[PDB]
DNA sequence: CAGTCCCTGTTCGGGCGCC
RNA sequence: CGGCGCCCGAACAGGGACUG
């Protein structure tokens, strides 16, 4: 008989399946003789057992290596058993963001020893565990065994651990509403606004409650260690910061250097305001080999520069104060890049960040702002569970004009104006009605699918015509092309009639920037005009100068 | 100690494994206090990692209500029981419900909490209450009684319902009673005072039969259909004839007797857009024959029970929204328009949310079925706030569209 | 009535960043 | 071996327009 620590989880098996039987695959020769003994150790502690007849089960060994260890750690591979074991609802849903933590007067960390081996495996599943691995080289054929606890690299080890642990902490928590625990892996972090000694009181009284279930918590544990080091973070009860970032100054630039660079910049971007990755992100476009050679452009270096000066001085985030409003203010950084800061007391930030993402073939600043505001609301709900008040570089009239005209449903939550140039503007508007006494251009363009060849041109009410031959083009491009013509050749006010539903869709959504140089040009002309009314009619309905245009362009 | 109708996820498919979306602290609190109270009542109970299934949950306040209602998005579960409920037990849909001078919707879902649930099925009601900032892990439950918003819940409670209602239905044979999910639709042609009284009376029926019921009135006899209509004009600019002809071409996708031929010839030269062009008579007669073809009913449009309904919504500006319900393109079972809804002139997502709800409601009152929406909105926008404006106990099916407007002219 | 193209617009498998 | 953030490249849905 062994003994019985803590409530067990009913692990089942994927219906219509049974335990694995496998041949061994290579692992290094020196250290593995050690586990032959180590196995006998576990025999006495309750972590292993065996039976001869009853196990049709066998498992191999394949591993991954870790830096920074002063002693060696044994391991076993259930990968075949893994693939054969029921799925769980995973407990690690991701991690809290430091900026989301409420400020706590006292914060300690207990580290659980024998954490995984401190948890009882499901009685009946215990059977499925049996495994075998080479002695030193080998001598006699061998022997085998089963696991009585949570096995390394098994799925339920993390799920069931986390849940069991949770169950244990629950009564302590309920008897202690104002303590605050958070569990990451095998570490617990406790905190309170109580006084320093009654705090250490509850720290031991909890090591008690953990012990009563058999969870060992040593005293190398440190109140005298915070800042705590967690996932790139440095955490003090009062303030948090990213762990220190090293930016390569290397003269030799390979695309993989720029990659690691960028990753470092974004991670910096959660705290250091105003990080721009754009040109560095441009280098990465469409490269075949990760080892290729690339030079830095003046832009990418000027960015790298401004960024180096941002990283120069250090900085820290505060924590969240639920009593006070959340404030998110966004500044336009240009070239479709955006930055935002989220703070509560002015000039003290919880966090910063970028929104650089260019969405769509043709877009504009209002849209991009709307998007950033959305990204940011989401981030705010995950972290603080509420939406910030927004401070935005856009006139309430600008915005009102946009959202109220746009065909899609669109919205920004409660927000106010900040005059912090550059201000976000709409660079042109199309008229809602035809313009009297403006010349009227009927436009067309056409291309032939086979020859990829075509022409773009127009006819007007004034008698004015044009047809321009064009090479290596498409039907869409010619229709854009014709509108471009009508713009270049027209005065400050103009009505343009197009039968291209495509082109009309683009211009009508009022883009200020495009991937397409031609659209960019159309845009530039659009911005130069005083009044532009752009209309659509169906093709080959014999309409207007379009039947006339159609003949001339289609000829 | 009563029976339990076994239930099965229809063949081949597993339990819903869908992720819980982040909640606001407001709503996480309301859910926590509701589930802890519901645990105490043994309605639901805690679960482990051995249950790998999930349905999303959130909370809402019904229209003009300050009380938090829990709401589960059972759509994936509802699909695999979809076959359970649809093939096994049917609810005949009153074609008269729509003809009532009034229809009230009472929320009877609480009743479902009486009945036990098949013990083998319960692992499929699994839901996580999320935590702010991932501070705690999720609080996970599963359902002991008949879970609200699942379609099996009104299916299994069918007998009991027909029972509790039969006194009233018998005593009041002329009142029409429909049941769609957690909601019961009760309607009558009675003058409104005594209607509201008969509703109070029914509230009493379920009250003394062991039910609680946390305005709801509708007016289906007054529901109007939006016809397509060409403008009445004195003088036509070129631009007028152009917009006319193009619109006319679309409408002719719907009604085939339309001809643009003579109006097209009206557009012949290259003329200034704003020039005023007189209408030839042959075209004038073609146009008038068109306004005519546009007052009739579209050939061959009738509801087909087997097909899903589809609703399309267009944003028309200044608070107006147009919609169309159809099972096949261009054959519309209904077209309509909304204006000055809550959110008008300030929040589009709120207005659209409202719209989706009114459309779903008529869709249920009319075919006893919720439509699948094509929503004129970006995906991300919608997901974020729609969760904020929702007052309904059900959740339609939706997908997202971008349609720069040439179909917008379902309105002037 | 099929079968070709040109646009635009989310989903899924390939490297950095944080464990 | 695994999640998250991002960037990079490939496969499907909507729409347009041509081949008799
Ligand atoms: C890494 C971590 C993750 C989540 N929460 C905490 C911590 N550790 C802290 O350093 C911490 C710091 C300040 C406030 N709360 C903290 N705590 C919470 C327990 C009071």
């Amino acid at each position: 008989v062994p003994i019985s620590p803590i409530e067990t989880v009913p692990v089942k098996l994927k219906p219509g399946m049974d335990g694995p039987k496998v041949k061994q695959w290579p692992l290094t020769e020196e250290k593995i003789k050690a586990l032959v003994e180590i196995c006998t150790e576990m025999e006495k502690e309750g972590k292993i057992s065996k039976i001869g007849p009853e196990n049709p089960y066998n498992t191999p060994v394949f591993a991954i290596k870790k830096k920074d260890s002063t002693k060696w750690r044994k391991l076993v591979d259930f990968r075949e058993l893994n693939k054969r074991t029921q799925d769980f609802w995973e407990v690690q849903l991701g991690i809290p963001h430091p900026a989301g933590l409420k400020k706590k007067k006292s914060v300690t960390v207990l580290d659980v020893g024998d954490a995984y081996f401190s948890v009882p495996l499901d009685e009946d599943f215990r059977k499925y565990t049996a495994f075998t691995i080479p002695s030193i080289n080998n001598e006699t054929p061998g022997i085998r065994y089963q696991y009585n606890v949570l096995p390394q690299g098994w799925k339920g080890s993390p799920a069931i651990f986390q849940s069991s642990m949770t169950k244990i902490l629950e009564p302590f928590k309920k008897q202690n509403p104002d303590i605050v625990i958070y569990q990451y892996m095998d570490d617990l972090y406790v905190g309170s606004d109580l006084e320093i000694g009654q705090h250490r009181t509850k720290i031991e009284e909890l090591r008690q409650h953990l012990l009563r279930w058999g969870l060992t918590t040593p005293d190398k544990k440190h109140q005298k260690e915070p800042p705590f080091l967690w996932m790139g973070y440095e955490l003090h009860p009062d303030k948090w910061t990213v762990q220190p970032i090293v930016l390569p100054e290397k003269d030799s630039w390979t695309v993989n250097d720029i990659c690691k660079l960028v990753g470092k910049l974004n991670w910096a971007s959660q705290i250091y305001p105003g990080i721009k990755v754009r040109q560095l992100s441009k280098l990465l476009r469409g490269t075949k080999a990760l080892t290729e050679v690339i030079p830095l452009t003046e832009e990418a270096e000027l960015e790298l520069a401004e960024n180096r000066e941002i990283l120069k001085e250090p900085v820290h985030g505060v924590y969240y104060d639920p009593s006070k409003d959340l404030i998110a203010e966004i500044q336009k950084q240009g070239q479709g890049q955006w930055t935002y800061q989220i703070y509560q007391e002015p000039f003290k930030n919880l966090k910063t960040g970028k929104y650089a993402r260019m969405r769509g073939a043709h877009t504009n600043d209002v849209k991009q702002l709307t998007e950033a505001v959305q990204k940011i609301t989401t981030e705010s709900i995950v972290i603080w569970g509420k939406t910030p008040k927004f401070k935005l570089p856009i006139q309430k009239e600008t915005w009102e004009t946009w959202w109220t005209e746009y065909w899609q449903a669109t919205w920004i939550p409660e927000w106010e104006f900040v005059n912090t140039p550059p201000l976000v503007k709409l660079w042109y508007q199309l008229e809602k009605e035809p313009i009297v006494g403006a010349e009227t251009f009927y436009v067309d363009g056409a291309a032939n699918r086979e020859t990829k060849l075509g022409k773009a041109g127009y006819v007007t009410n004034k008698g004015r015509q044009k047809v321009v031959p064009l090479t290596n083009t498409t039907n869409q491009k010619t229709e854009l092309q014709a509108i471009y013509l009508a713009l270049q050749d027209s005065g400050l006010e103009v009505n343009i009639v197009t039968n291209s539903q495509y082109a009309l869709g683009i211009i009508q959504a009022q883009p200020d920037k495009s991937e397409s140089e031609l659209v960019n040009q159309i845009i530039e002309q659009l911005i130069k005009k005083e009044k532009v009314y752009l209309a659509w009619v169906p093709a080959h309905k014999g309409i207007g100068g379009n039947e006339q245009v159609d003949k001339l362009v289609s000829a | 100690p009563i029976e339990t109708v076994p239930v099965k996820l229809k063949p081949g498919m597993d339990g819903p494994k869908v992720k819980q979306w982040p909640l606001t602290e407001e709503k996480i609190k309301a859910l926590v206090e509701i589930c802890t109270e519901m645990e105490k009542e043994g309605k639901i109970s805690k679960i482990g990692p051995e249950n790998p299934y999930n349905t999303p949950v959130f909370a809402i306040k019904k229209k003009d209500s300050t009380k938090w209602r829990k709401l589960v998005d059972f759509r994936e579960l509802n699909k695999r029981t979809q076959d359970f409920w649809e093939v096994q037990l049917g609810i005949p849909h009153p074609a008269g419900l729509k003809k009532k001078k009034s229809v009230t919707v009472l929320d009877v879902g609480d009743a479902y909490f009486s009945v036990p649930l098949d013990e083998d099925f319960r692992k499929y009601t699994a839901f996580t209450i999320p935590s702010i900032n991932n501070e705690t892990p999720g609080i996970r439950y599963q359902y002991n009684v008949l879970p609200q918003g699942w379609k099996g819940s009104p299916a299994i409670f069918q007998s009991s319902m027909t029972k509790i209602l039969e006194p009233f239905k018998k005593q009041n044979p002329d009142i029409v009673i429909y049941q769609y999910m957690d909601d019961l639709y009760v309607g009558s042609d009675l003058e409104i005072g005594q209607h509201r009284t008969k509703i109070e009376e029914l509230r009493q029926h379920l009250l003394r039969w062991g039910l609680t019921t946390p305005g709801y009135e509708l007016h289906p006899d007054k529901w109007t259909v939006q016809p397509i209509v060409l403008p009445e004009k004195d003088s036509w600019t070129v631009n007028d004839i152009q917009k006319l002809v193009g619109k006319l071409n679309w409408a002719s996708q719907i009604y085939p007797g339309i001809k643009v031929r003579q109006l097209s010839k009206l557009l012949r030269g290259t003329k200034a857009l704003t020039e005023v062009i007189p209408l030839t008579e042959e075209a004038e007669l073609e146009l008038a024959e068109n306004r005519e073809i546009l007052k009739e009913p579209v050939h061959g449009v009738y509801y087909d029970p087997s097909k899903d309904l589809i609703a399309e919504i267009q944003k028309q500006g200044q608070g107006q929204w147009t919609y169309q319900i159809y099972q096949e393109p261009f054959k519309n079972l209904k077209t309509g328009k909304y204006a000055r809804m809550r959110g008008a002139h300030t929040n589009d997502v709120k207005q659209l949310t409202e719209a989706v709800q009114k459309i779903t409601t008529e869709s249920i009152v009319i075919w006893g079925k919720t439509p699948k929406f094509k929503l004129p909105i970006q995906k991300e926008t919608w997901e974020t706030w729609w969760t904020e404006y929702w007052q309904a106990t059900w959740i339609p099916e939706w997908e997202f569209v971008n349609t720069p407007p040439l179909v917008k002219l379902w309105y002037q």
